[PDB]
């Protein structure tokens, strides 16, 4: 029906491809920040998990957040006291475009333990703005997942949410998900959901959709399927604990394949 | 830029936003509208945050052009292409006339065009009404104000309940439907079509029963037969009265048969059914369309 818009799923699809590598963040951008690390961005990415948890936001919501952070610091250098200023800016722009009730600025500067003044969190919100120059509508592995999700055959809800815990784990890591586009690790955590529950493939479909192949997914895949594999023993859980909730399915309990048979 | 390098002429609009002035680039002599945003105690307007990101990527003859943000510690400047009037106020100005065929005719292609660009931009406007729809003195009519529009997911999450001004609303948000999708754009601009044929609005409503019932007592109370799943929906009441459907060709009597079938099939009922833009684009009721100038000084 008109909720997938059959009329316009394809355009939109090609343009979300298209615009994902305009808003893909700069690969090798933490080699040039002197003083923050991809282990410091881990533990800001997995506080941003709980923040969504904490005032129940969207998931979309916690991507764009994401996005948004990972271009700021492709051309921004960032002292370490001062990534998670960046990181609550960030968020409080992804909830005011996404969400229907954004949480306040005060809920904002709270969550930080008063760290930063809602002074602070206001002006970072400004030099966000103008340093992504007000270009906000950024896709997400999560457009791509809720595109994808309409080839099952059937629809399954362990598949779904299995996918969204995948593709949510790859935002913890810039090494190695940032040399990825989202439209990429959303195929390759579909597929590797669909394998985990019930044993079935990257549809032929979804080739004809995408123009992507095991051969092609291959890369992200072997990456995802270690980071599933892993994830028990990350030294960030928040994604873990949030995917045990029945809201998720408890898709987190589930157990990864030992081999993926390519 | 900018700033320095414009002359304010007048105030030509407001809202809440907002402020609207046209001015002048004193270099280029570009004429423009300058949306004003006042800012602060929460920053940046999620309104605005959304108009600038969309508007941005949405490049399109049909939809309002906007050509530059200026954003300073205190204000945010939108600068607009500037045109010359609203449909609103056109309508209003071509009373004892009425607005030529060729023109609605020109304006509905137009207006189909903008819309179909935006929803393959996953875009949503949200709130077509004839006062955010500007026409020039070249014959062009562009979509405007985004400030209540959304980037969507397909297939849709759960949106704003508001949304829409009341007298332009589907009956899908008024029924209260968990999902809405670019339908609802569609509705709107089956009515505004028979607004610019008769000159008043369609469903002129002053709730959202009102409203509900003045659209069952032109179209029918919907049931079952013509709208699968109606009855079920939050704020479907089995007490609803149970009006029958109107002969067509008396909810807008000057309208030709091409005209008549267009309209009908942007206020079909149910989501699924109702015209897309795209598909609008191409019904038999432009096969003769073009694009002539306003008949009336703006
Ligand atoms: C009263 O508004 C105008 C009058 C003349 N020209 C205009 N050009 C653009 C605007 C406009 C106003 C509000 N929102 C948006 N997106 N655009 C406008
Ligand atoms: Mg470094």
């Amino acid at each position: 029906s008109v909720n997938e818009v059959p009329d316009y799923h394809e355009d939109i699809h090609t343009y979300l491809r298209e615009m994902e590598v305009k808003c893909k963040p700069k690969v090798g951008y933490m080699k040039k920040q002197p003083d923050i690390t991809n282990s410091m961005r881990a533990i800001l990415v997995d506080w941003l998990v709980e923040v969504g948890e904490e005032y129940k936001l969207q998931n979309e919501t916690l991507h764009l957040a994401v996005n948004y952070i990972d271009r700021f610091l492709s051309s921004m250098s960032v002292l370490r006291g001062k990534l998670q200023l960046v990181g609550t800016a960030a968020m409080l722009l992804a909830s005011k475009f996404e969400e229907i009730y954004p949480p306040e600025v005060a809920e904002f500067v709270y969550i930080t333990d008063d760290t930063y003044t809602k002074k602070q969190v206001l002006r970072m919100e400004h030099l966000v703005l103008k340093v992504l120059a007000f270009d906000l509508a950024a896709p997400t592995i999560n457009q791509f997942l809720t595109q994808y999700f309409l080839h099952q055959q059937p629809a399954n809800c362990k598949v779904e949410s299995l996918a969204m815990f995948l593709g949510e784990l790859s935002l913890i890591d810039a090494d190695p998900y940032l040399k990825y586009l989202p439209s990429v690790i959303a195929a390759a955590a579909f597929h590797l959901a669909l394998y985990t529950v019930t044993g079935q493939s990257w549809p032929e479909s979804l080739v004809q959709k995408t123009g992507y192949t095991l051969e092609t997914l291959k890369p992200c895949l072997l990456d995802l399927h270690q980071t599933y594999l892993r994830a028990p023993q990350h030294a960030q859980q928040s994604i873990r604990e949030k995917y045990k909730n029945s809201k998720y399915h408890g898709v987190s309990l589930l157990n990864p394949p030992e081999t993926l048979n390519v | 830029g900018s700033m320095e390098n414009f002359q304010k002429v007048e105030k030509i609009g407001e809202g809440t936003y907002g402020v609207v002035y046209k001015a002048r680039n004193k270099l280029t002599g570009e004429v423009v509208a300058l949306k004003k945003i006042r800012l602060d105690t929460e920053g940046v307007p999620s309104t605005a945050i959304r108009e600038i990101s969309l508007l941005k990527e949405l490049n399109h003859p049909n939809i309002v052009k906007l050509l530059d943000v200026i954003h300073t510690e205190n204000k945010l400047y939108l600068v607009f292409e500037f045109l010359h009037q609203d449909l609103k106020k056109f309508m209003d100005a071509s009373a004892l006339t009425g607005i030529p065929l060729p023109l609605i005719k020109s304006y509905l292609f137009q207006l189909l065009q903008g819309l179909a660009f935006c929803h393959s931009h996953r875009v949503l406007h949200r709130d077509l009404k004839p006062q955010n729809l500007l026409i020039n003195t070249e014959g062009a009519i562009k979509l405007a104000d985004f400030g209540l529009a959304r980037a969507f997911g397909v297939p849709v999450r759960t949106y704003t309940h508001e949304v829409v001004t009341l007298w332009y609303r589907a009956p899908e948000i008024l029924l209260g439907c968990k999902y809405y999708s670019t339908a609802v754009d569609i509705w709107s601009l089956g009515c505004i079509f028979a607004e610019m044929v008769t000159r008043r609005a369609l469903f002129p409503g002053d709730s959202e029963i009102d409203q509900l019932f003045r659209i069952f007592r032109t179209l029918g109370t919907p049931d079952e037969v013509v709208w699968p799943g109606v009855t079920s929906m939050p704020d479907y009441k089995p007490s609803f009265p149970k009006w029958a459907r109107q002969d067509f060709s008396k909810v807008v009597p000057p309208l030709d048969e091409d005209g008549r079938s267009l309209l009908s099939q942007m206020l079909h009922y149910d989501p699924n059914k109702r015209i897309s833009a795209k598909a609008a684009l191409a019904h038999p009721f432009f096969q003769d369309v073009t694009k002539p100038v306003p008949h009336l000084r703006l």
